[PDB]
């Protein structure tokens, strides 16, 4: 499975977990940032790795980062 | 005493072109193939 | 779960046939393998390069097997300068009536092929002699292959094992190297001309039952114990010595006469004796230097912490690097191969100008093969150097154990380096192609007074101080008049001022306009392979675009299509990026060697100085004119021994283009392509009862780059190698 | 302070004033650092000591009639004897190099050893002109300006006879017999241009 | 020349600058079971002078003092 | 404080004077049992080879003993390879004052050994041959001497 990690720059914009195409992601309640809220990964075995959720995070450098990982049929995308 | 027959490349060619291989290829296959306890 | 591979639990679990493909990319990647420690990663290393030993010493025993079974070379020493080499024999029974009456020629039964190693030209020089010699030399060196197999095996034993503290004694093992493994070695290959090498070149057979009644000198040791070694240098073999026979032979081991053999047209055999024993002296003394149990001698630590320049212009200069180069084995590997690489280089530089072996010269296509095969092996390693050093960077490189150290203030001025070298390169590239483009349209009008040719004023010179007097410049060796020319005048400068000036070699052949713009493409090729090189390694911790690629290793696909798209972004890519350019360098450094020595060779300079100034010379004097043969091999009218270079000349072509696909189509077209086949394969009647076990996925972004690149460079190789050695042969066979 | 190398301009801070010969001269910032500068100290005033000997030992030899600085070791190589003042001396090429090697490595490795220090006085005083210590700022001067010249002059030498091939005597009667027509600017030489 | 003597004195002459003139420079600059000085190669001279010294300063003067020999052979010799 | 092999030197502190000849001698540090055990049997075939090579020389065997290999030795070698492979495996299944005596005289052995075969080579004399002609001659006849006249060696 690939590796899917947040970091405390987040703003919870909530843009990552919109992007995401697999439903990895998801907001939590925080109190590190304005927004009160922070992004969560907690089903990383559905992660294909497409990385649209680094597309999309507004911070400077990444708040959210994905380190591809060992290949499964979930992982690499087969519907076969 | 060195030198051997006139009719080895006969045989080692064909030893080391089709048969080794085949026996390699099948050997490898089954064994890239095996499934761990 | 799959069983394969072993090393990599990640890779087992793996359902698709990536797997098969990464379980054989990454077997010797030891540092990834699953539960690796730092100890067995040595005691592994250790073992793989007896692996290696044995596999080369195996390899040089087939050689010599094949020769003295197949060959000709009894038939050869009789008479080197109209006998071909044989290699081996062919039995192919794919083969025609035509091709077997073809194939059948130097004097053997049946089909064969010519060799284009020179090793008869070696083995002749060293002493051997008969098929009896090459059988017992063959039979020696699989006994020590064996052996080194053996020992891999031992040291892998549970008694046998060396400690991580035995691999990391440096100073050690410099000096057993440098005295034993360089200098004893040295010493011991001189005890091989003194006693037989020199003696078979006079005409005499000293072999193992014998040498022990046999003088190497009329006054044995005599001179060696009472410092009267001026008495082993006369009586040197004259100018009329005839290679192998007593006729004209003297009596020397040790001289100087610094020129080539008047017959053979290589290096004396007495000059090479003296100079592999004063090579032995030098490294066996360089072999104490360095400090062991017994008090005296370096620590190299401490030699490093003390050079840091007083007023700080390199800051912290080499403090820490000792740690730094012994904990890392990248940073060794990498200093290996830029040494080792530029080794190579020098090899084939020196071996085509001042040949070493009995009647060299004169096989024009050994000559070329030799050049040409070292070249490309240097080019090779030397991206090596560089793709280690940049993995070292990634994997080992600790910036607060290096911190303000020479090593360290590389990574602070980086940009500072590459934007010089971008500079470089442009400026040669604008100017170089520029220069060519301009000649090309004087050409190209009929006006070839109007061309910009630039004679080579500095290189001339350097080659006048040699002793070169075609250019009239007279100093140093140029000049009788001379310190130089004077003190040298007794002992080499008479041998080495005949051998330079003579036009008909190739030690220091004449330069003019067409060498100037080619060593100056050169110069653009090294430059711009460097430039990625040296990008690649010095931003492969990180860049402003991927602030933390430290933190994804050395190789990975990419960092996505966001910020602008970052395909090619790894350390990885730079060296692949890198190696079209290595090819491409050496490929002009090799056509500029094989056209120069064509035309020198036909008795015709002439053509390489007056066309080699624009690029439709190139073009239509080098390269069209000279495939006249190679693609001639086989036609509608029939085909000869040049067939198998013909049929391996398109071979050549057509795995270079295949290479294009895997280089231009990306993976994302052919993952869907192999969706539509998984689907007809498994709705077809009497096929889908047959299933495979990994599933079926298209090869990965890397991998692409990997295989090719692979087949880019395979290609590039077989396709010269056909038309170098056709084109030669075929002129000169 | 000795004196000023260019009028008008600053003292580098890195020289101390009482420094014997400073003229404020390192435009090159060469002692900038202390431990440079120790050493440089020593080695100038070495180098002076050995200028000084050379230069007498050059120029005395070609006045007294024996030949030129040049042309002296020219014995050992053409099968020769060597001389001095007119005198043979036995020994061989061979054998000076011998007494050489052991007897300047016994007096030099006995004058490393003692750690930079460039006025012994004692034994190397007899006299004990300096001895006081008071006054020797005077002679340290003296000996560091003559130093300096002698330094200079044998370079003279050197580049003269790479020039000419003129022992420096036989040269200076040359300049004295044509001055404006025997100068470095008439070698064909010195100036590639002239 | 005659071996005996030239090879004699230029040991001679290692041996004495090395025990007299250069033994203590070299001291300060010189200030798993196969790399440890487990053998320590006590001495009775006075001034630390052990046999690795000997051995070492020796060999500088028997190599030296071949140079001597080989290079006034050249002189007089014919065809070199 | 047993002897030592060099004045005023301390022994190694891995060698602790149990085993027999033990004058703490091993400056590189190898002994840091088997060797024990391999000086013996290297020295025991040191003595039966120096006593053998005395012995036939004094009795007149012929030819030399580096000339004696020169049944046939072809058929000779399959008999020894065999012969001597039981003795040494159940020698080594079982290892699996008079010894100081036993080492002293067999390390005299290994080193006179050597000194056959170098005198040979350099003198192509026989021990007890070489002996007499330094004893007729000393200073004539010496190591110097035979150096330094090889080709005369050589040259019946
Ligand atoms: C301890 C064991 C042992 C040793 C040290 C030697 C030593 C020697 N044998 Mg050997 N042998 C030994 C065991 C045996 N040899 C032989 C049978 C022979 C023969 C028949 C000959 C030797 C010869 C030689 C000599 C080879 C010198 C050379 O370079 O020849 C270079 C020449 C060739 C290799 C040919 C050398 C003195 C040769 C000799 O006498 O040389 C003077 C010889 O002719 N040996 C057998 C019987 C299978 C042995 C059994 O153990
Ligand atoms: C057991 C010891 C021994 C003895 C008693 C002799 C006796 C003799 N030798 Mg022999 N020799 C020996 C060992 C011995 N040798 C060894 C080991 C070698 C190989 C290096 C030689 C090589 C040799 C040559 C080449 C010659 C002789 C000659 C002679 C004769 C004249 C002496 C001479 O000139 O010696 C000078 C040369 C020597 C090597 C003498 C060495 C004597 C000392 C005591 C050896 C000490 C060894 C030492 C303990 C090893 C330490 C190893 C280290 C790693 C710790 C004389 C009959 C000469 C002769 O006339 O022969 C017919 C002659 O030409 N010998
Ligand atoms: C790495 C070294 C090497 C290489 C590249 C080759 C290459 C070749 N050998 Mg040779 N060969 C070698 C070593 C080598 N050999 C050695 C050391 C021996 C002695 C045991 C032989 C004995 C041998 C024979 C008897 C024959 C060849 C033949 C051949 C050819 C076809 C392949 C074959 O039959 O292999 C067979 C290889 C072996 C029997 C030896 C393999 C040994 C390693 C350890 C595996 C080919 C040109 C054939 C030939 O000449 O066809 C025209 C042939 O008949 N080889
Ligand atoms: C080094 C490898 C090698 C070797 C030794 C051969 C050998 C042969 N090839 Mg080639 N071939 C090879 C690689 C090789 N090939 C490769 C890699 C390819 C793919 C590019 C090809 C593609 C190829 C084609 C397309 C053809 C050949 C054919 C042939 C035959 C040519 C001679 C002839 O006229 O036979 C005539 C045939 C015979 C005399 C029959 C010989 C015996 C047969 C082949 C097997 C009998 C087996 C037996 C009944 C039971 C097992 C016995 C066993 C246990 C002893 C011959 C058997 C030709 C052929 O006839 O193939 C059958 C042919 O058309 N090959
Ligand atoms: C002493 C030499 C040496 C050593 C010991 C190593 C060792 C290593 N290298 Mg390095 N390297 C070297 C030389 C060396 N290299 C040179 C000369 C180059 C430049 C070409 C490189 C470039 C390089 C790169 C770019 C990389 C390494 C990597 C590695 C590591 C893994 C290797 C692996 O798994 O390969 C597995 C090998 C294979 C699966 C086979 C590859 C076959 C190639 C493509 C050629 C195929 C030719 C074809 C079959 C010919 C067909 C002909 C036709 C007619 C039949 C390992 C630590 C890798 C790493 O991760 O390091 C940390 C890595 O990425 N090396
Ligand atoms: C023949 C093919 C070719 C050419 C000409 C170039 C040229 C260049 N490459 Mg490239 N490269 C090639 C193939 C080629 N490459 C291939 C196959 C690969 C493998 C993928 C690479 C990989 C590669 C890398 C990784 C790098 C380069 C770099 C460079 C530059 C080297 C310095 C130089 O020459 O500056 C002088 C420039 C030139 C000679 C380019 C041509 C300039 C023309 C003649 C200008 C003409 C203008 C004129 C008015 C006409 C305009 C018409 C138009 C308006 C219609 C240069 C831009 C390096 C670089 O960028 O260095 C700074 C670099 O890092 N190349
Ligand atoms: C040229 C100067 C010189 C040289 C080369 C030597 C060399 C040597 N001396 Mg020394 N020694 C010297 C001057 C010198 N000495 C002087 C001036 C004195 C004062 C009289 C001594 C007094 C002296 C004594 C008392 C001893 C040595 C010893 C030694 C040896 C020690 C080696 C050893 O066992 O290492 C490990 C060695 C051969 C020792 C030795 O064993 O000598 C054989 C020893 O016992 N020396
Ligand atoms: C391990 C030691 C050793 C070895 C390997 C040899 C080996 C040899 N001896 Mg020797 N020998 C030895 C010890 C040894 N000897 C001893 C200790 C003595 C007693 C002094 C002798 C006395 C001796 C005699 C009297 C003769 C041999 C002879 C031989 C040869 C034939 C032996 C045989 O037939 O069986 C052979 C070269 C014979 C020989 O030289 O034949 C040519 C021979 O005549 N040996
Ligand atoms: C990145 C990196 C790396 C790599 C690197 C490399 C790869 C390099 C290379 C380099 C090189 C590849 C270099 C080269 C150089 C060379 C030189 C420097 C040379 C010199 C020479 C000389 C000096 C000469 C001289 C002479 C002459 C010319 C003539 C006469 C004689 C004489 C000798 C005098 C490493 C691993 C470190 C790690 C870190 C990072
Ligand atoms: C033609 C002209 C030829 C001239 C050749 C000159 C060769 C010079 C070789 C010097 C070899 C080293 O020898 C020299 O090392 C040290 C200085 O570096 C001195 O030793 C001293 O050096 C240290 C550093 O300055 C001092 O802090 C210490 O007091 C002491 O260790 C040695 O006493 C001396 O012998
Ligand atoms: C420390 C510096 C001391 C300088 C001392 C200078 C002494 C000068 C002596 C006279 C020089 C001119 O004399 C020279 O003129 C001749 C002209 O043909 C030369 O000839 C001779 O070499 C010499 O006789
Ligand atoms: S890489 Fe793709 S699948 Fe994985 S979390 Fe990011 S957007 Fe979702």
């Amino acid at each position: 499975a690939h590796i899917v990690k947040i970091y405390d720059t987040c703003i919870g914009c909530t843009q990552c977990v919109r992007a995401c195409p697999l439903d990895v992601l998801e907001m939590v309640p925080w109190d590190g940032c304005k927004a009160s809220q922070m992004a969560s990964a907690p089903r990383t075995e559905d992660c294909v790795g497409c990385k649209r959720c680094e597309t999309a995070c507004p911070t400077d450098f990444l708040s959210v980062r994905v380190y591809l990982g060992s290949e499964s049929t979930r992982s690499m995308g087969l519907s076969y | 005493p060195f030198v051997p027959p006139s009719w080895a490349p006969s045989v080692f060619v064909p030893l080391t072109g089709l048969v080794l291989p085949a026996i390699a290829m099948a050997t490898l296959f089954v064994y890239i193939e095996k499934e761990a306890p | 779960t799959k069983l394969f591979p072993k090393f990599s639990q990640g890779l087992a679990q793996d359902p698709t046939t990536r797997r098969i493909w990464y379980g054989l990319a990454m077997a010797h990647d030891f540092e990834s393998h699953d539960g690796m420690t730092e100890e067995n990663l040595y005691q592994k290393i250790f073992a793989s390069h007896f692996g290696q030993l044995s596999i080369i010493f195996l390899w040089t025993s087939g050689n010599l097997f094949h020769v003295a079974w197949q060959g000709n070379f009894e038939q050869w020493v009789t008479d080197p300068v109209h006998i071909r080499p044989i290699a081996h024999a062919i039995w192919d029974p794919h083969f025609g009536q035509p091709a077997v009456e073809a194939f059948t020629r130097g004097g053997a039964s049946g089909p064969v092929n010519i060799s284009t190693s020179g090793v008869y030209q070696w083995w002749y020089t060293i002493g051997m002699r008969t098929n009896q010699d090459l059988y017992v030399g063959s039979v020696f060196l699989a006994l020590v292959s064996a052996i080194f197999l053996f020992a891999g095996w031992l040291h892998l034993q549970p008694n046998f094992q060396p400690s991580l503290s035995w691999f990391k004694d440096a100073e050690s093992r410099l000096n057993h190297h440098l005295s034993g493994l360089f200098g004893v070695s040295s010493l011991a290959w001189t005890g091989h001309l003194v006693h037989v090498a020199i003696p078979e070149s006079r005409g005499q057979h000293v072999g193992w039952d014998n040498f022990l009644s046999v003088l190497p000198h009329p006054q044995g040791l005599t001179p060696f114990f009472t410092g009267n070694w001026a008495a082993y240098a006369q009586s040197p073999d004259t100018a009329s010595h005839v290679f192998g026979t007593a006729q004209g032979s003297g009596q020397a081991i040790l001289t100087f006469l610094g020129g080539f053999h008047p017959q053979t047209q290589s290096l004396w055999l007495t000059d090479m004796a003296h100079h592999h024993l004063a090579i032995a002296v030098i490294f066996i003394v360089a072999g104490h230097m360095y400090r062991t149990n017994f008090g005296i001698g370096h620590r190299m630590q401490a030699i490093l912490e003390a050079h840091t320049p007083p007023s700080g212009s390199l800051g912290a200069g080499h403090k820490g690097l000792f740690d730094t180069v012994n904990n890392s084995l990248h940073f060794q590997l990498g200093l290996a191969l830029a040494s080792v690489g530029t080794i190579t280089s020098l090899v084939a530089q020196h071996m085509y100008s001042l040949p070493p072996y009995a009647f060299q010269a004169i096989d024009f296509t050994t000559q070329a093969a030799l050049y040409t095969h070292h070249q490309y092996i240097a080019g090779f390693i030397m991206c090596g150097a560089f793709a280690h050093g940049a993995i070292f960077f990634i994997r080992d490189y600790d910036p607060e154990q290096n911190k303000g150290n020479v090593l360290a203030r590389m990574l602070d001025h980086k940009e500072a380096l590459i934007s010089h070298l971008s500079w470089v390169s442009l400026f040669l590239g604008f100017h170089t192609l520029g220069l060519y483009v301009h000649n090309d349209v004087m050409q190209a009008f009929g006006t070839p007074e109007k061309q910009i040719l630039i004679e080579p004023v500095f290189a001339q010179w350097i080659q006048a101080a040699h002793g070169k007097a075609l250019y009239g410049f007279d100093f140093l060796l140029s000049s009788k008049t001379s310190a130089a020319f004077a003190n040298g005048q007794s002992l080499w400068l008479p041998g080495w001022l005949d051998a330079i000036n003579n036009n008909q070699n190739s030690l220091f052949l004449t330069i003019g306009p067409g060498d100037f713009l080619v060593h100056h493409a050169i110069a653009l090729g090294l430059h711009t392979t460097t430039l990625i090189l040296v990008k690649g390694a010095l931003d492969a911790r990180g860049s402003k675009l991927m602030p933390d690629k430290k933190d994804f290793g050395y190789s990975f696909p990419c960092d996505g299509p966001g910020r602008g798209g970052t395909c090619d972004i790894s350390a990885y890519d730079a060296f692949y990026l890198a190696v079209f350019w290595m090819l491409n360098t050496i490929g002009w450094v090799t056509f500029y060697w094989h056209w120069k020595h064509l035309t020198l060779w036909q008795g015709n300079v002439a053509q390489f100085d007056e066309s080699s100034t624009y690029l439709m010379g190139w073009l239509r004097d080098y390269l069209w004119l000279n495939s006249s043969q190679l693609i001639n091999g086989y036609n509608p009218f029939g085909m000869n021994s040049l067939s198998v270079w013909a049929w391996t000349f398109l071979f050549g072509h057509l795995i270079y283009a295949t290479g294009f696909m895997f280089l231009i189509s990306w993976r994302g077209y052919w993952q869907e392509l192999i969706e539509t086949l998984v689907w007809a394969h498994e709705k077809t009647p009497l096929a889908n009862l047959v299933y495979w076990k990994d599933k079926p996925v298209a090869l990965s972004i890397v991998q692409a780059r990997l295989v090719g690149l692979a087949h880019f460079s395979v290609g590039y190789i077989f396709t010269y190698a056909a038309f170098l050695i056709a084109s030669t042969s075929g002129r000169f066979g | 302070k000795a004196g000023n190398w260019l009028p008008g301009s600053d003292a580098p801070a890195w020289l101390p004033d009482d420094l014997p010969g400073n003229y404020g001269f390192d435009p090159l910032s060469l002692g900038k650092e202390p431990a440079s500068l120790k050493r440089f100290t020593e080695s100038e005033v070495i180098h002076g000591r050995w200028a000084m000997l050379g230069v007498a030992g050059s120029l005395a030899v070609e006045l007294l009639g024996y030949g030129n600085w040049y042309d002296a070791p020219l014995w050992a190589v053409n099968g020769g004897k060597a001389t001095w003042f007119g005198i043979e001396v036995p020994f061989d090429l061979n054998a000076l190099l011998a007494f050489e090697f052991v007897a300047m490595a016994a007096a030099e490795g006995q004058r490393g050893d003692a750690g930079g220090v460039v006025y012994p006085g004692g034994a190397f005083d007899p006299l004990g002109f300096a001895k006081d210590s008071s006054k020797s700022g005077e002679l340290k001067l003296k000996e560091i300006k003559n130093g300096r010249l002698a330094m200079v002059a044998f370079l003279g030498f050197v580049a003269q006879h790479a020039a000419t091939g003129k022992g420096p005597i036989a040269a200076l009667g040359e300049h004295l017999a044509n001055p404006w027509g025997a100068n470095f600017a008439t070698n064909g030489i010195s100036v590639p241009f002239f | 020349l005659d071996p005996q003597i030239v090879i004699s004195g230029s040991t001679a002459a290692f041996l004495a600058i090395g025990r007299f003139v250069f033994l203590g420079y070299q001291r300060r600059e010189a200030n798993d079971d196969l790399q440890k000085n487990s053998t320590i190669f006590a001495t009775n001279d006075p001034a630390g002078f052990n046999i690795i010294d000997v051995a070492g300063w020796g060999a500088l003067g028997h190599a030296v003092g071949f140079a001597v020999l080989a290079i006034n052979s050249l002189q007089g010799a014919n065809l070199s | 404080a047993r002897p030592t092999w060099l004045p005023g030197l301390n022994p190694p502190a891995h060698l602790k004077g149990a085993l027999a000849g033990d004058n703490g001698f091993d400056p590189l540090g190898l002994g840091q049992k088997w060797y024990a055990e391999a000086e013996k049997t290297n020295g025991r075939w040191a003595m039966m080879a120096v006593a053998g090579i005395l012995g036939q020389e004094l009795l007149g065997v012929t030819p030399a003993w580096w000339e004696a290999g020169a049944i046939p030795a072809q058929a000779l070698t399959p008999i020894e390879f065999i012969v001597m492979g039981f003795l040494e495996i159940k020698r080594y299944q079982g290892f699996k004052s008079m010894a100081t005596k036993e080492v002293k005289n067999g390390r005299l052995a290994m080193v006179a050994f050597i000194g056959f075969c170098v005198q040979a080579l350099a003198t192509r004399t026989q021990p007890i041959e070489g002996l007499t002609a330094h004893l007729a001659d000393p200073f004539g006849k010496n190591i110097t001497y035979y150096l330094t006249h090889l080709p005369e060696t050589l040259g019946s």
